[PDB]
């Protein structure tokens, strides 16, 4: 059984029980502005991010596909003979 | 320095400060209301006079022991007859509150005009020339480095040249170790 | 002023104005009100507090000569 | 991705606890869980990333304090003991929205629950990612805000109150 | 004219078109309220023009205009960067002071508002003008109207609070004045430039302590001594207890980088012991009572006291740090202060009519907005970081720790014994139960009023806490002419 | 070295950092002398700054072997960590000490 | 000034919060009072300047390292 | 979670001494609870038998007094342990 | 099953809409604008930090030492 | 169910529209690779130079305000 | 301080594996105990000696009762005292 509630009453998250008819929808939008935010953060680390030692060449290390610092080292390494 | 008769100077006080409250008795037979006659002066208002006559001999007797019991002239004497005033003033109210209260009230007062100075006759003149006085007081600008660390002392972020040194003495003189700090840097 | 005594001590099951907190709408208060109540610290009666400083200090011995 | 895996959980906080009004119950449960699930694969690949390979990883962002002597980056460093932390504090996170997406299914107010869950794992991540002492604080007095209000949840029963007190003030 | 002129000038401005209004007209009240609010916005606005042309390491006084004029008592107007985030604090903190309190007054509205614009033109002055004794005219100028503050839009205890806050800030600031007094005689005049050069005799400086200390002690105010400000903080109108705690706090708080650091090094230094045990005390005391306050807007007066407490330890550390947390607190204190004085005395008044926490509980049940906002006002007034107020008595507590380290350590109970009072205050009114029986009827949440003047209060006191490079930046260059000390090998250069 | 910065000219003391033979009622010279020392504690704690930054790079780099090829950065800083506090100018415009 | 929303007053706390805004008007000088206004005012505040006092200057932590030693006088 | 499972399965109770059977009705979390409490014991080759165990070791390998102390000290921990689990 | 979002916004009822007080007008455009405004030229205004200076020379101190690295 | 809806509201906007503008703003005021400060930079440098100007209007009423402090010794501290 | 090689090396078997032991036996020894031989624990917990032992441990060392009367309830009259004194 739901608690009785008094109906006046505005929240930020909700209150009791809401879940409003077009919650897709709103949940949809959402989604896409915290995953434009995450990609603004994304392309910040990229950038900024610090190592001193750098990955072999040959074992998994997916950083090497978006990090500058590393992408600029394999890209100079990829120039002998 | 040249003592004092206590006892003789305490009976002083007490004539001089009992005899002004004898004259305040006087004033209160006379203009009282009724036909109390002359020697009320002495019966209805003489607890008017005693207890003047108690602050009077408390204060200047206490105060001149004081002095010779310090061996030193000075502010605070003024105080320790004027504690032991508002003692004798209190004790007549026969409230503990009020004695250490009237004592605080008038020993405070009387250590604060003797140490300002005496106000109340002429001021003392030191003699000298106001003006000269004045502007080196206010082009004394800096000062010999010596005479500001004896006010505060070497120490307290206040670290002149050559405190290390002179610490390392100062360490070695009280614990007894001698300071060899480490390199902390593995060459040289 | 009433006594000082904890409102945790009263019975979780009368007629009270305020069941929470137990009280009555017009009851007079101790002047200790704040932390008298329900929400104030609490009371624990399982022993006096004499007993339980020896039976702490015999856990201590105890650990103390398993130590030994 | 480092700064993205301390970015994510703090994210779906602000949209389950300030927009539960306009996502739902439903709404705030799958971007509350869904963003900590994503930055748990992130840290999965993070371990193998800085462990397995001996290769720390630093940023900075900007300045938190800086006065002289004293400069307190807001700032973050990935070395072998942090990756090793993150892993059971992700999965464990994880798994519980997924669990609590059953356990308070009747209770009125899921909003508030899982952006606390979301806020919670944030402030782990700022403890554990630090580089300095300063900057650790934040996540360490963070996880106590966190604690006090999940003791609380239910702040009608009296008994629950007394305990979030203890919890703040031990 | 110089532009530290026009702060002076357009609050006087906007008291003559209040009163000169209704002859161009039986006119409202809200004509008489807008034009007193868009006034205080022309200042703020005035304040940040200032800024942005403020010089970050200038050890020159700034926006100063050469009179060559001379009288007895002059103006002497100049911004420096221990001076610039007290005066943007104060500009910033007077128009939520009257837009809290909107519609709270009904009645007096004209003195009500002539009143507030004449403090924010003394108390703006009281930052910006160079001399010692301009400084004490326009601290004591502040005065006659909080009397009429109090007695007119106060409480029930209203003409008590009224007298104690008078006659003990008139009795504490007569000792100051007697200082002041010595220190100009023996110099000549009481402009900054001159003392500053200055230096005192060692036993001079120990009596110029003995009456500028007597002044502040009274004015932090201390444990012994803060019995006006537990009645003047409570019954003064909501807007009363805003200037009161934010900004009339703080006069003294400026007044030991004028009074005492730059004049009275060796005294100040001698001394601190002494002030580290009257601080110490009133950081425990205060807490102590604190706790057991059964007043929601006394509870909040006596909050100031231990966070003021912190600040004063700060200032006398002779670190760069203490004195800059100093600062920080100061400013932290002004934000939060004034949202837990408009939580307490400004909606729970509102609504209830009364103070006693014994009505309050489980407000969160239906005002859950009021309940964010006075959670978030409630921890940063325990310390808590990203809020402004962390950083402030991180940096105080470490300079008193460096400088004298056992009352550091005691001050330093502060982070548990703030906490313990915010939270058991937080948790009475909007947890602890539920919704109280005394409410007959329920209780509307905030209002737009309300909700946006709390916004705007703890938005600069979190963005402050995350970035406080924002204000430190001007503070470092300045705060280092405050410092009293040598290094050996440092020093005396060649 | 690093090119001067235009904004490194306004603010270069023009004065040497100390008071012998300032007079102090030439307010111009005095306020200079008090910025020509504020400025140079302040370069000498932003040194310590810059070092620790080196050493925190030196530390990361070498992880374990931080204990054998960090320590000429180290010792760098623990020099300025003693030498250099900013302690303002207000004790030295107030006493003269000289080398005897 | 305005009109607040009804509430239960209580008889009972009203006379109780009456009693403490007044309670000061009933202080006395006991031998009770003195006490606890000698301990709290006098005896706490001197020891803790007493400890202020000896330990003033007494170790510094800056910078020093194994070999030198804390104190500093 | 596994008790979490428990108390949620009855009533929201969570008295032990109004608990009984339920191993039938919960057969899950019965196991599950029972993968856990044979790792919380450290029963050999479980997730604690690699950890929990080597302090014991490691504290008994450190020969000094206050190492054998806390073997001897902690190796009681260990058997209430498994008594209350 | 989860009921309606609810709730008077500023205790508007859902008939009528929230009035004007007064204090909107300035508060919204004249005091917070000033803080955009603010916020917006902070950016530009040229920083005259005391750090931003020691920064610079103490790198130049260090340059000459092995400590930091000279382009030159 | 029901099919009260809601809007997501000028909040999300205001938090949206603030994200954004900080972002845009910053990415326009930035100076540059290597020094090449804008014209709006060099505008507010521009107009808050005071290179001397605060040190020569300091110093005169520094001067000033010295004197009278002599000049007032010198006629309180006169000869009777 | 290292101590991986001695723990790995100079610990005998006895100490271990003894954990293993204590396991294996009080666990059976528990079971018996809570279901085959029903009455001793209540002979145990109606024992006077017993009664004291249980409550001592059921109530957590009697810390929380020390803590809240002499700590926390201190705390509080000492604000009483600054505030009515
Ligand atoms: C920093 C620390 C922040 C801490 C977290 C605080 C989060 C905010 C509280 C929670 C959200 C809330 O209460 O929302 C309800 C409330 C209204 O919710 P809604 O569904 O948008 O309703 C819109 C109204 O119907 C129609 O609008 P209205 O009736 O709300 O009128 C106000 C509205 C429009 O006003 C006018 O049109 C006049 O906005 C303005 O006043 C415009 C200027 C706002 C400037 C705010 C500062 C910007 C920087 O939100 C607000 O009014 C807040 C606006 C600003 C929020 C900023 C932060 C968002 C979260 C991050
Ligand atoms: C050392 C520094 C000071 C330590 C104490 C700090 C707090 C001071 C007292 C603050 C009390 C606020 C009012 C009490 C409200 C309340 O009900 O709180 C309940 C709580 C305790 O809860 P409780 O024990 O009353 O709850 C019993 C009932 N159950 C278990 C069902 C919930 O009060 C506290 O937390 C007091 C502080 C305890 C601090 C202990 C850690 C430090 C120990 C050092 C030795
Ligand atoms: C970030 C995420 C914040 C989530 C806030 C959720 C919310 O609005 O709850 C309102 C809720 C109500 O949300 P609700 O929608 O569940 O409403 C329930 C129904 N009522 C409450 C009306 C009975 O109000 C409260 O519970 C009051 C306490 C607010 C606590 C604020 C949480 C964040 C505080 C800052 C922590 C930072 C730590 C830094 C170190
Ligand atoms: C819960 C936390 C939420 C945080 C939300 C906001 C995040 C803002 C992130 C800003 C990132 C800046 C990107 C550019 C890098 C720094 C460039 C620079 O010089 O910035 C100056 C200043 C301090 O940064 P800096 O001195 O570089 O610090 C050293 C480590 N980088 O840096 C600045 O300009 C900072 C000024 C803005 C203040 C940020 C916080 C306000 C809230
Ligand atoms: C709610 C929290 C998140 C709020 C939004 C954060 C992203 C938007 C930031 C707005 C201000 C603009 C800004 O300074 O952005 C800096 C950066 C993106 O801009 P970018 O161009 O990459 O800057 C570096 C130079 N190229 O973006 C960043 O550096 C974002 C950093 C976010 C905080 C990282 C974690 C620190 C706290 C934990
Ligand atoms: C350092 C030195 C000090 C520390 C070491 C010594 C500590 C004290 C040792 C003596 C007390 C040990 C427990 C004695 C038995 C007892 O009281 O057990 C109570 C406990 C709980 O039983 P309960 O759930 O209440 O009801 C019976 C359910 N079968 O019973 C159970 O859990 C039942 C199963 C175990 C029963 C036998 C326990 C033997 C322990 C030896
Ligand atoms: C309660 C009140 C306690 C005392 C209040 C302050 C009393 C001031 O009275 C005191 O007199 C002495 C002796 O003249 C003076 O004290 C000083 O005088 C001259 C300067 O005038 C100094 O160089 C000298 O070192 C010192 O004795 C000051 O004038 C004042 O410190
Ligand atoms: C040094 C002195 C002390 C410093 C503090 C100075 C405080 C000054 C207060 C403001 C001046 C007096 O303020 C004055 O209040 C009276 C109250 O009768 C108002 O007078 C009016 O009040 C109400 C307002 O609705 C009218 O209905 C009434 O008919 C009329 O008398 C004036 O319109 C206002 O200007
Ligand atoms: C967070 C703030 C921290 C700073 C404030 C507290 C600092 C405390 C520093 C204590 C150590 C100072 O320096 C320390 O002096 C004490 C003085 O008894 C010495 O202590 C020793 O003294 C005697 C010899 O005199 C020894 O026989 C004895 O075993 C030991 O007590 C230490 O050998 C020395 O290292």
């Amino acid at each position: 059984p739901k608690i009785p509630y008094p109906k006046h009453v505005w929240s930020p998250a909700g209150g009791w029980y809401a879940q409003p008819a077009n919650w897709k929808q709103n949940t949809a939008i959402f989604g896409l502005v915290i995953f434009g935010i995450t990609a603004m953060v994304w392309k910040y680390s990229a950038e900024h991010e610090v190592r001193h030692k750098m990955p072999e060449p040959d074992r998994f290390y997916p950083s090497r596909y978006w990090v500058k610092q590393i992408k600029d080292y394999e890209r100079a390494q990829k120039e002998k003979q | 320095y040249h003592p004092k008769d206590a006892v003789h100077l305490g009976l002083k006080g007490a004539a001089v400060v009992g005899g002004i409250g004898l004259l305040f008795a006087a004033v209160r037979t006379s203009l009282a209301r009724k036909n109390v006659g002359p020697w009320a002066i002495f019966t209805r208002n003489g607890k008017l006079a005693a207890t003047f006559a108690a602050v009077g001999g408390a204060y200047d007797f206490t105060r001149a022991a004081a002095a010779n019991l310090r061996e030193k002239e000075d502010w605070v004497n003024n105080g320790i007859g004027g504690l032991f005033a508002g003692a004798t003033m209190g004790l007549t109210t026969g409230r503990i509150p009020r004695v250490l209260g009237f004592a605080a009230l008038t020993g405070v007062v009387l250590a604060t005009a003797e140490y300002a100075g005496s106000g109340l006759r002429g001021v003392f003149k030191r003699d000298v020339d106001e003006y000269e006085r004045k502007e080196f007081l206010r082009k004394n600008r800096r000062r010999p480095i010596e005479e500001t660390l004896a006010e505060i002392g070497e120490g307290r972020g206040i670290k002149p040249p050559g405190y290390y040194e002179r610490r390392a003495q100062r360490l070695k003189e009280k614990y007894g170790v001698d300071i060899n700090p480490v390199c902390a840097d593995p060459d040289q | 002023n009433p006594p000082r005594i904890k409102r945790q001590f009263r019975d979780p099951h009368a007629d009270w104005w305020d069941k929470q907190e137990r009280r009555n709408f017009g009851e007079p208060v101790h002047e200790d009100h704040d932390i008298l109540g329900m929400f104030s610290p609490y009371e624990y009666t399982w022993i006096t507090p004499g007993k339980g400083l020896f039976q702490i200090g015999l856990f201590i011995a105890s650990f103390l000569g398993l130590c030994y | 991705m480092y700064l993205s895996i301390i970015i994510l959980p703090l994210l779906g906080s602000v949209v389950s606890g300030f927009f539960g009004r306009k996502v739902g119950v439903s709404g705030a449960q799958l971007i509350t869980c869904s963003s900590v699930i994503i930055t748990t694969i992130l840290s999965i690949i993070a371990f193998f990333e800085v462990g397995f390979n001996n290769i720390p990883v630093t940023i900075n962002i900007f300045r938190w304090i800086d006065s002289e002597w004293f400069i307190i980056n807001w700032g973050f460093q990935y070395d072998s003991l942090t990756v090793s932390m993150l892993i059971p504090v992700l999965i464990i996170s994880s798994l519980v929205h997924i669990y609590s997406i059953s356990y308070m299914s009747s209770d009125p107010h899921n909003q508030r629950f899982f952006s606390y869950l979301s806020l919670f794992t944030f402030m782990m991540i700022i403890l554990v990612t630090a580089n300095n002492y300063l900057l650790m604080f934040v996540g360490w007095e963070g996880v106590g805000v966190c604690s006090y209000l999940l003791v609380s949840f239910w702040f009608t029963r009296i008994a629950a109150n007394q305990s979030s007190i203890s919890a703040f003030l031990t | 004219m110089s532009l530290l002129y026009v702060l002076l000038i357009i609050p006087i401005i906007g008291i003559f078109l209040i009163s000169t209004i209704d002859s161009f007209y039986f006119f409202n009240v809200s004509y008489y309220k807008k034009i007193a609010l868009i006034t205080t916005i022309l200042n703020l606005i005035v304040s940040l023009i200032i800024y942005i042309l403020f010089d970050f390491s200038n050890n020159q006084f700034q926006f100063i205009q050469e009179n060559l004029d001379l009288s007895f008592y002059d103006i002497y107007l100049g911004v420096d960067g221990v001076s610039i985030y007290f005066v943007l604090l104060t500009t910033i903190i007077m128009p939520i002071a009257l837009v809290s309190n909107w519609n709270s007054i009904t009645n007096n509205i004209k003195s009500y508002l002539i009143i507030m614009l004449l403090l924010e033109t003394l108390l703006l002055a009281v930052f910006l003008v160079l001399d010692v004794l301009l400084f004490y005219i326009f601290f004591e100028s502040i005065l006659p109207p909080l009397f009429i503050l109090i007695g007119l839009f106060g409480s029930s205890n209203k003409v008590r609070a009224s007298f104690y806050i008078f006659l003990y800030t008139l009795l504490g600031s007569l000792f100051l004045l007697l200082s002041i007094l010595t220190m100009s005689s023996i110099v000549g005049t009481t402009y900054f430039d001159v003392l500053l050069k200055s230096s005192f005799e060692y036993t001079t400086q120990l009596f110029l302590f003995f009456g500028i200390f007597i002044a502040f002690a009274v004015k932090t105010p201390v444990w012994g001594l803060n019995s006006w400000l537990l009645r003047a903080h409570v019954e003064s109108p909501l807007g009363g207890s805003i200037v009161l705690a934010a900004i009339v706090l703080k006069l003294s708080l400026y007044g030991v980088f004028r009074l005492i650091l730059p004049i009275l090094p060796q005294a100040s230094l001698n001394l601190t012991y002494i002030v580290y045990a009257i601080g110490a005390i009133t950081v425990l005391y205060a807490s102590f009572s604190t706790l057991r306050t059964v007043d929601v807007k006394e509870l909040i007066a006596y909050s100031s006291v231990a966070h003021a407490a912190i600040y004063l330890m700060g200032v006398f550390s002779n670190t760069i740090q203490g004195l800059e947390g100093a600062i920080l607190l100061g400013l932290a204190h002004g934000f939060v202060s004034s949202g837990l004085f408009i939580c307490a005395g400004g909606i729970l008044y509102d609504r209830t009519g009364t103070r006693l926490i014994y009505f309050f509980r489980g407000l969160t049940q239906i005002m859950p907005l009021f309940s964010l906002f006075f959670f978030i006002l409630c921890l940063g007034n325990a310390g808590t970081p990203l809020t402004l107020n962390f950083v402030g008595e991180f940096m105080s507590l470490y300079g008193t720790l460096e400088r004298l380290p056992i009352a550091g350590m005691l001050a330093s109970t502060s982070i548990i014994f703030s906490a313990a009072y915010s939270i058991y205050m937080y948790n009475r009114i909007a947890f602890g139960g539920s919704v109280s029986l005394y409410f007959i009827d329920c209780f509307r949440d905030l209002t737009k009023r309300e909700f946006f003047i709390l916004f705007t209060l703890v938005s600069f006191t979190v963005i402050l806490g995350i970035y406080p490079s924002f204000v430190l930046d001007g503070l470092h260059y300045n705060i280092s002419s405050v410092v009293y000390g040598i290094e050996p090998n440092a020093s005396y250069l060649t | 070295p690093t090119p001067e910065s235009e904004a490194f000219l306004a603010k270069k003391p023009q004065v040497p950092p100390t008071f012998d033979g300032v007079d102090y009622e030439d307010n111009k010279r005095l306020k200079q002398a008090q910025d020509a020392i504020i400025r140079e504690q302040w370069v000498q704690v932003m040194m310590g700054r810059l070092v620790r930054e080196e050493l925190s790079k030196c530390y990361y780099r070498e992880g374990v072997n931080h204990l054998e090829k960090c320590g000429k950065l180290r010792e760098r800083y623990l020099q300025l960590l003693a030498n250099a506090k900013v302690k303002g100018y207000l004790f030295e415009q107030q006493n003269y000490w000289s080398k005897e | 000034g305005l009109q607040h929303y009804k509430i239960a007053m209580d008889p009972a706390l009203v006379r109780l919060g009456s009693m403490i805004s007044n309670r000061y008007k009933y202080f006395r000088w006991t031998k009770r009072t003195a006490l606890v206004s000698f301990m709290y005012v006098v005896v706490v505040p001197s020891t803790i300047g007493y400890l202020a006092y000896k330990t003033d200057g007494l170790w510094d932590l800056r910078a020093k390292r194994r070999g030198d030693l804390i104190s500093e006088r | 979670l596994g008790a979490g499972s428990v108390i949620h399965a009855v009533a929201d109770n969570q008295d032990f001494r109004k608990f009984g059977g339920l191993i039938s009705y919960l057969p899950l979390t019965y196991s599950v609870m029972l993968i856990a409490s044979l790792s919380l014991v450290a029963f050999p080759f479980m997730t604690g038998f690699y950890s929990k165990d080597f302090i014991l070791e490691s504290a008994y390998g450190q020969f000094s007094f206050s190492g054998v102390a806390v073997y001897i000290i902690a190796t009681i921990g260990a058997i209430f342990t498994t008594l209350y689990s | 099953q989860y009921d309606p979002p609810t709730g008077w916004l500023w205790g508007v009822r859902p008939g009528e809409k929230y009035q004007n007080e007064g204090w909107e007008g300035p508060f919204f455009y004249g005091f917070w604008g000033s803080l955009i405004v603010f916020a917006i030229a902070y950016a530009y205004k040229p920083d005259t930090s005391i750090q931003t200076w020691a920064l610079e020379e103490a790198r130049r101190r260090l340059e000459a030492e092995g400590i930091l690295e000279d382009p030159n | 169910g029901h099919n009260v809806e809601e809007p997501l509201g000028a909040a999300f906007y205001i938090a949206v529209g603030g994200i954004a503008s900080s972002f845009v703003i910053y990415n326009i005021s930035r100076p540059g690779p290597n020094g090449e400060p804008s014209s709006l930079h060099k505008w507010f440098s521009k107009i808050s130079d005071y290179k001397d100007e605060w040190e020569t209007r300091n110093t005169l009423m520094a001067a000033a305000l010295e004197q009278a402090a002599h000049d007032k010794h010198l006629l309180l501290t006169a000869e009777r | 301080h290292e101590i991986m090689i001695d723990t790995e090396f100079a610990v005998p078997v006895l100490f271990k594996l003894l954990p293993f032991i204590f396991t294996i036996s009080f666990s059976v020894i528990a079971l018996t105990l809570s279901e085959l031989l029903s009455e001793l624990v209540i002979y145990f917990k109606f024992s006077r000696f017993g009664y004291n032992i249980f409550g001592f441990f059921n109530q957590r060392f009697l810390i929380e009762f020390f803590y809240n009367k002499y700590i926390t309830n201190l705390i509080l009259n000492l604000g009483g005292q600054i505030t009515k004194i």
